[PDB]
């Protein structure tokens, strides 16, 4: 046996050469706070990625149903522990996550205490509204009292629907979890996919056939403030150390002044809310109908597109289904994106 | 009395050496006027020239000379 | 010869810019020296090129230096190089092309090869050449016919003038040829040692190699590599490679036991199979092939005991397959270098850490052992992790005025100690102390003067080391630093850098050093590169500070000393002065402390 440098130099240099949706919902997000959320599997620490991008998911899930609330839940060292209950302020939740940032992500964690402590709470929830969890799994190892698949079941008879987000990883229980109960599971492909499954997310759940709709009674108070300067004025204190208020809404009933809406009742438990917030989920009942696209010039003699009044620099067009006006990529992503109407159409 | 000169303060190893300067003489005059403080002394205007370049002089005795080296 | 109306040296007729200059990352200076873009996409392939083709001179994070010499053309050569293979791919990566006084020059020295080799046989030399004509004319000086004894054609030589005859080959154009063919050797007999399983060999470690066994034939030269780096691996494996008698000399016999542990601890080889021939220890070298020594004692110019006396007439009379010369840098003193001409070895290999001296004499390692067969990129391998990552600094101690006074008005040697012995060096020395200490960092204090090493660890209370210390004292002392947690640090002369095998620390304070030489800087620092029980290269954990007095001799020196570590990449980061040492409690904290030990310092005499 003679060694690898008898046959001679390297010479490495030689190498080269020249439907129906869920209105209001209520959804707890489970992260995982196993010892997998330190690793670096993206380019950031996964924990700081994660933590982040929810922020960014958290305050996008108000902003795209008002009145639904959120609620977050940390699961380590075979216990789960809710960071932050069910809540309509986004910056509660979102502080809570800049705190988590320095969580001590040791141990393993518990999908069953997980779904456990969140049907536990979500089982007193009322019938209209959308009962969800989200669940953020990162070390592919759970530890569980119990079989799931009667956690599973429960699920499903408590109506509460379940999506698994996976990182790096295809798990069998997740799989089952998800698609028994109806709910989706998918995996990180890379921060794009990561992205976009959060604000794929950020959608109302589309109605089942099992699913059955629901009234409910809500509140509108109106916001109302000292006449001028301090005067006339009525001395309280919010209800969210709180401060005096100046001005603020009220409840018929709670007679409780309150600086932030919407809210649930601290005393009736009802929901108060201002008719702008609804109207924030009307797009969901007017889905915009796609513009056909005319990616050639088509001898169109509007050079200009009509929605930004610029010349299209390049073969891709589109043009409305009703009041057929021309409208770029750009607009049109904006218009399906952002506006979700067609400028035309409103005249 | 008062009297005519120039004012220099550096730090007091500086300052050590100034008084040595004169103290051997190596200058041969003494230029200082008075002890003003630990770094702080003052001095014949006319003289200011060379004590500088005696004091540029020691850095480059205290110091490597790179010289493309 | 052309120079702008800058001092700068310019080249413009001397060599065009090629059409596609910016991919090219090379440039070709008249001079020999060479430049190369360490950013650059081709990066790797130039890197390796230029190591097997020219020496390293600079090799900082975004531009290396290099420059040609016959030695690294020889090595070129060595490797099988043809001087249009080099001259092709030099032009390839050369964006300003090839000038054609380095052409010619490349020429020259590639022509200039296996033309003549050198060869013993039967204890025999003989200077072999394949032309027959070549010998007429190499033998027209006398110095060659006196240095001869009273195709391939060959004459024998006088192995005494071999080290004359030898040096004179090189400025006489003709170098001899030292590619021992171990493979087809049956005059010699092999010797039944293997690398165990166990030993683990780096890249760098496998490249060295691979250059030094370019082909079934061991090249003679020197391999520069850290002593973290496993150099004793590199030097137990070429013996395995070799599989013939081999005789591995160290500078101490420290460095004796070191060697016997690492071929122990690495090769198939038993104890009995190794001797350590040795004034202080006796294994009956005679009984075993592995023989391990010193220079002081083969070198020894005075009169030999009678029983050293019977080894080394054996050791004279046996051919050594392989020799292995440890800390080479000092091989080219009088003495050690008469051990060449003593021992008659086949193909010899020189390792060092710190291939630098402050003599004119390290170019003889070219011809007394050979030209560089590798050197470690010391950057590469902290950014590969084999090195700890060092945050190297020097402090700028500011000198006491009543120090100042007396150091500038005394102009002898005095002022050493002086300048070493300060309150401001001390309370530098004691914060940095205190600090890593309730850090809980090891460090190592490094002093030349034995007597500001003994009133600083003195009044600091902490054990130093010293050259009278017994062997039994000095390594209690290690054992205690190492294992007691109490300590965390001890004060080492030079007996520390010189040559042993020190316990690594995490930090390391040089108050005073012999001068502005590089050798024992390096030496010191080497102590610090030691990777860690669970340290990451990008922690920055370890730390090495040199203090130096402001306005003295010392700032000189030291950076003087520092060239070699800047040549390699290292940022000696200066501190001026050090946040909390204004207010923790330290030594000399009023002049009366200061007066009284200036005074002690003056009682020198
Ligand atoms: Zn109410
Ligand atoms: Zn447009
Ligand atoms: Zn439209």
């Amino acid at each position: 046996r003679t060694k690898r440098w008898e046959g001679g130099y390297e010479r490495t240099w030689e190498i080269l050469k020249e439907v129906r949706l869920g209105m209001m919902r209520h959804l707890y997000v489970v992260v995982d706070g196993s010892r997998t959320m330190e690793d670096q599997d993206l380019k950031p620490n996964r924990l700081t990625c994660t933590l982040k991008l929810l922020e960014y998911f958290v305050e996008e899930y108000f902003d795209q149903n008002p009145i639904s609330q959120i609620g977050i839940i940390v699961t380590k060292s075979k216990r789960a522990e809710k960071l932050t209950e069910l809540s309509g302020n986004p910056r509660k939740h979102i502080t809570s996550l800049k705190k988590a940032v320095d969580m001590t992500c040791h141990g393993e964690p518990s999908l069953y205490n997980s779904l456990s402590i969140a049907m536990q709470t979500l089982k007193h929830m009322p019938g209209h509204t959308s009962r969800e969890v989200l669940i953020i799994f990162s070390s592919l190892t759970t530890c569980d009292p119990s079989n799931i698949y009667d956690l599973i079941k429960t699920l499903k008879a408590a109506k509460i629907r379940v999506s698994v987000i996976g990182l790096s990883a295809e798990v069998r229980v997740c799989t089952v979890l998800a698609r028994e109960t109806g709910g989706t599971y998918h995996v990180i492909l890379d921060e794009s996919h990561y992205k976009e499954l959060l604000t794929h997310h950020v959608s109302p759940p589309p109605a089942s056939s099992s699913s059955e709709c629901s009234l409910i009674r809500m509140g509108f108070p109106q916001h109302t403030i000292a006449s001028l300067s301090d005067q006339d004025a009525k001395p309280s204190f919010s209800m969210a150390e709180p401060g005096l208020t100046l001005g603020g809404y009220f409840c018929p009933q709670c007679r409780a002044k309150y600086c932030e809406l919407p809210v649930e009742c601290k005393i009736c438990g009802l929901t108060l809310v201002s008719a702008p917030h609804l109207a924030r989920s009307y797009h969901h009942l007017f889905p915009l109908d796609a513009f056909q696209e005319i990616p050639l010039e088509e001898y169109n003699g509007e050079r200009f597109c009509y929605g930004c009044q610029g010349e299209l620099k390049d073969q891709h067009v589109y043009v409305c289904a009703v009041c057929q006006n021309v409208f770029c990529v750009d607009c049109d992503v904006f218009v399906h994106d952002s506006l979700h109407c067609c400028p035309g159409c409103i005249h | 009395n008062v009297l005519k000169g120039v004012l220099i303060e550096c730090d007091p190893a500086m300052k050590q050496f100034l008084l040595y300067l004169d103290e051997s003489n190596a200058l041969g005059k003494k230029f200082i006027i008075q002890d003003i403080d630990d770094t702080h002394v003052f001095v014949i205007a006319e003289l200011v020239n060379v004590l500088q370049e005696r004091v540029g002089e020691l850095m480059d005795q205290n110091a490597f000379s790179l010289t493309q080296k | 010869t052309k120079v702008d109306e800058y001092g700068a040296k310019d080249y413009r007729l001397q060599m065009p810019l090629k059409d596609d200059h910016t991919s090219r990352p090379l440039w070709v200076a008249p001079d020999g020296h060479i430049f190369l873009e360490a950013f650059s996409p081709v990066y790797k392939y130039a890197q390796d090129f230029l190591v097997a083709i020219a020496e390293p001179v600079c090799r900082p994070t975004h531009v290396h230096e290099y420059k040609l010499t016959a030695y690294s053309l020889y090595a070129a050569v060595s490797v099988g190089l043809q001087t249009s293979d080099i001259t092709e791919y030099l032009r390839k990566l050369s964006k300003t092309g090839v000038p054609d006084g380095i052409m010619q020059f490349i020429k020259l020295c590639t022509v200039s090869y296996g033309k003549v080799k050198l060869v013993l046989k039967h204890n025999r030399y003989f200077v072999e050449s394949c032309h027959p004509d070549v010998i007429q004319h190499l033998l027209q000086d006398p110095v060659i016919r006196e240095c001869r004894l009273r195709q391939t054609v060959s004459f024998e030589v006088k192995q005494e003038m071999i080290e004359e005859l030898q040096k004179r080959c090189i400025h006489l154009e003709y170098p001899l040829l030292a590619e021992y063919d171990f493979r087809n050797d049956s005059v010699n007999p092999d010797i039944n040692i293997d690398l165990k399983p166990t030993a683990v060999l780096r890249p760098y470690q496998e490249k060295s190699l691979r250059k030094m066994f370019g082909n079934g034939r061991a090249r003679s030269g020197v391999i520069v590599l850290p002593c973290g780096a496993g150099k004793s691996l590199v030097g137990v494996t070429a013996a395995c490679t070799v599989r013939k008698r081999c005789l591995v000399l160290g500078n101490s016999a420290v460095s004796v036991e070191q060697w016997k542990a690492q071929f122990k601890m690495w090769s198939t080889i038993d104890d009995s199979q190794i001797c350590r021939f040795t004034s202080d220890a006796k294994d009956k070298p005679i009984g075993c092939s592995v023989a391990i020594s010193t220079y002081s004692m083969l070198g020894h110019t005075t009169k030999r005991s009678w029983e050293a006396e019977r080894v080394m007439e054996w050791l004279k009379t046996q051919e050594w397959g392989l020799m292995i010369l440890d800390e080479v840098h000092t091989i080219p003193a009088k003495m050690f270098r008469r051990v060449l001409t003593i021992v008659q070895a086949h193909c010899k290999l020189g390792l060092t850490a710190t291939l630098v001296r402050e003599d004119d004499k390290i170019v003889d390692l070219n011809f007394l052992i050979g030209p560089k067969l590798y050197e470690a990129n010391w950057m590469e391998l902290q950014n590969n992790g084999y090195i700890a990552k060092v945050q190297c600094a020097e402090v700028w101690c500011p000198m006491s005025p009543e120090f100042y006074r007396e150091y500038v008005a005394i102009k002898t040697k005095k002022r050493i100690l002086l300048y070493t012995m300060n309150p401001n060096k001390f309370r530098a020395c004691q914060f940095l102390i205190k600090f890593h200490e309730r850090r809980n960092d090891k460090i190592i204090v490094f002093a030349d003067n034995v007597f500001a090493l003994k009133e600083y660890a003195i009044r600091l209370n902490k054990p130093y080391i010293y050259g009278p210390t017994s062997q039994g004292e000095r390594m209690q002392i290690l054992q205690n630093f190492k294992h007691n947690p109490k300590i965390n640090t001890i004060f080492i002369s030079k007996v520390g850098d010189t040559s042993f095998d020190l316990p690594e620390a995490n930090v390391l304070i040089q108050i005073s050093s012999h001068g502005g030489s590089r050798r024992q800087e390096a030496q010191r620092l080497g102590r610090v590169l030691r990777a860690k029980k669970g340290m990451v290269a990008e922690e920055y954990n370890a730390f090495f500070y040199s203090l130096v007095s402001q306005d003295t001799q010392e700032m000189a020196y030291s950076t003087k000393r520092q060239r070699f570590l800047v040549d390699q990449g290292y940022s000696f980061k200066v501190i001026t002065k050090l946040a909390g040492m204004e207010e923790e409690d330290l030594a000399f904290s009023t002049k009366e402390e200061q007066q009284q030990l200036l005074q002690k310092v003056l009682a020198a005499t």
